[PDB]
């Protein structure tokens, strides 16, 4: 049919899990049904599903393509893996679930690449991201390719920057600026919100780390006193899309639709609704 | 042999005499790397074309085994479709669509109208709109009381038959603001920013990544800062093109490789 099996993942404001309205049995308001399988235990495979709601910019997004697109769907969030990362030539997170047939298309905050558009198609990207920079308001810095961060030892004393390992900002950086991947592991962050306290305090004099997130946080800060570079210095400029199966009969309209809500405003509404903060 | 159309637009498209033997100048970029020169025919002399979208175009010929040849867009426009009953394409997008071209290299702009004809690769630079004016012109931005109610005091316009206007024709709630630009369109983007230094147009609305190196260069002109669209240049192909799905995993090679950046630093920043 038009019934697809889609696969997301949490991470707000892009996606937000709820537990289920309390209980009258039904995802209210904002949300749309979301099934997720929970294990027993950690030696074991066997889990329960376990419903719940999601929402945020990323499903208003899929309530918008079902519509336009028609069809229906069965939403899930993704039990191994995060977004798609090869692992031994295997692939986990929402990737894996496309590549591997278990959904035919992915929804939430997947950045497009090649690696992965060698096994998946994308849509048009509908957020612009890429690698970027926050610092407190006042310290000075271009962007990830400033001499500040390539040869840290020609300043003293050296910059204090990380970021968050095992994504896809650490492979970018060491694939790229072997140096300053040696040089920045020893200010590893385990994650975004330990990185803006260690930031708001002095520990640590930047933070690299994905565009979108990044302005997101620092929309919202309180006190407004972390700021982001502006996007013309952003690295590896790239968006979030849509993954389908290779070769599927949805990306034409699934595109056109994208290019439809950007051209005629809703997709601005939806960044106004979801990712705009206070500060600035 | 694939036919590249491309058009004139500083940074991404530089357009200059041959020297006397048919060659190009031998010339490199104030950091020393050499600038690529292509021979490139059109309105009907060989010229020597250069900048960020030549580079993509030389980078993007060894990396998938393919030899070019350039021209200019005949009638100077990017593309919008249009009344003959039937409809046609002008400018690169009527070009790329009779066979003229087999692919468009150039600053061209991913929208919906657009791909519904054309292939487009994934975006090799991503900018928005914004507004030129001459430094003692000051305006707001897109709200500005100037703009959101026109005369013929201030006068603002953009390009023909290119992505901007078919942005303003197309949103119910800019309609006067096409009306007026519709009256003050210019041909080309150099005519548009030679018309705002010597005072004959008050603001230009065109791409940020041209309009902001056009300001960085020519300091009587300044840009309001706000990019109040966003959108994304792109390869133009056809419906059919075998160089569709490899054209656009280079694009995501050249961002992820710093090779894009190279090309932003080159051209496209000050
Ligand atoms: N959206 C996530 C990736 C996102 C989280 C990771 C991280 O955890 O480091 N870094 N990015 C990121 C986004 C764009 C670019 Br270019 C480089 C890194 C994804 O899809 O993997």
């Amino acid at each position: 049919d038009n019934h697809l099996s889609i696969v997301t993942l949490e991470e707000a404001p892009f996606v937000i899990v709820e537990d289920i309205d309390p209980l009258t049995e039904t995802c209210v308001r904002n949300t749309v049904p979301c099934r997720k399988f929970v294990k027993i235990n950690n030696s074991t495979n066997e889990g329960m599903n376990v419903k719940k709601c999601c929402k945020g910019f990323c499903i208003d997004i899929l309530k918008k393509l079902s519509r336009t697109v028609k069809f229906t769907y069965d939403l899930y969030l993704v039990t191994n893996g995060k977004h798609g990362k090869k692992v031994n030539n295997v692939w986990n997170g929402m990737i894996g679930e496309v590549v591997y047939q278990r959904a035919v298309m992915a929804v939430g905050s997947l950045t497009i690449n090649e690696e992965r558009s060698e096994v998946v198609d994308f849509s048009v990207p509908f957020v612009e991201t890429g690698i970027s920079v926050m610092v407190s308001r006042g310290t000075q810095v271009t962007g990830l390719s400033d001499k500040k961060f390539q040869r840290p030892h020609d300043y003293s004393p050296p910059f204090r920057f990380g970021t968050v390992p095992n994504g896809s900002t650490e492979r970018n950086i060491r694939n790229n600026y072997p140096y300053m991947h040696q040089y920045m592991t020893r200010f590893n962050q385990r994650g975004v919100e330990d990185a803006l306290v260690s930031l708001k305090t002095g520990k640590l004099d930047a933070f690299i780390y994905d565009a979108a997130v990044l302005n997101y946080k620092a929309g919202r800060d309180e006190g407004c006193k972390l700021v982001t570079i502006g996007s013309g210095y952003i690295f590896a400029t790239t968006g979030y899309g849509i993954a389908l199966q290779k070769g599927s009969p949805w990306k034409r309209q699934i595109d056109l639709a994208l290019l439809q809500f950007v051209g005629d405003g809703e997709m601005e509404e939806l960044e106004t609704l979801w990712l705009t903060g206070i500060c600035h | 042999r694939l036919k590249i159309v491309t058009i004139h637009q500083e940074p991404f498209v530089y357009v200059k005499p041959t020297m006397s033997d048919g060659t190009c100048k031998e010339e490199f970029t104030v950091n020393g790397d050499p600038v690529k020169k292509v021979i490139c025919t059109g309105p009907t002399v060989p010229q020597c074309c250069y900048g960020f979208c030549i580079d993509l175009l030389i980078k993007l010929a060894r990396t998938m085994n393919f030899t070019y040849e350039v021209h200019l867009v005949a009638d100077g426009k990017f593309g919008t479709q249009e009344r003959v009953n039937k409809k046609e394409w002008n400018g690169m997008m009527g070009e790329l669509l009779s066979g003229q071209a087999d692919m468009i290299v150039a600053p061209l702009t991913i929208n919906n109208e657009r791909a519904q004809y054309i292939e487009f690769s994934k975006p090799f630079k991503y900018q928005g709109l914004t507004i030129l004016v001459k430094k003692g012109t000051r305006i707001t931005g897109i709200n500005d009381p100037r703009l959101r109610n026109p005369s013929d005091k201030f006068i603002y316009a953009t390009v023909k038959q290119s992505s901007v206007d078919i942005y303003f024709r197309r949103q119910v709630e800019l309609s006067t603001m096409y009306r007026h630009m519709e009256k003050h369109n210019y041909e080309s983007a150099a005519e548009a920013i030679q018309a705002v230094r010597d005072n004959k147009l008050h603001a230009f609305i065109w791409d940020s990544a041209v309009l902001e190196f056009e300001a960085s260069q020519k300091c009587d002109l300044v840009t309001t800062g706000e990019l109040f669209f966003r959108s994304g240049f792109g390869i133009g192909m056809r419906k059919d093109s075998p160089w569709k799905q490899n054209v656009s995993l280079s694009i995501l090679k050249s961002h992820e490789n710093g090779f894009m950046e190279d090309l932003d630093k080159t051209w496209v920043r000050y």
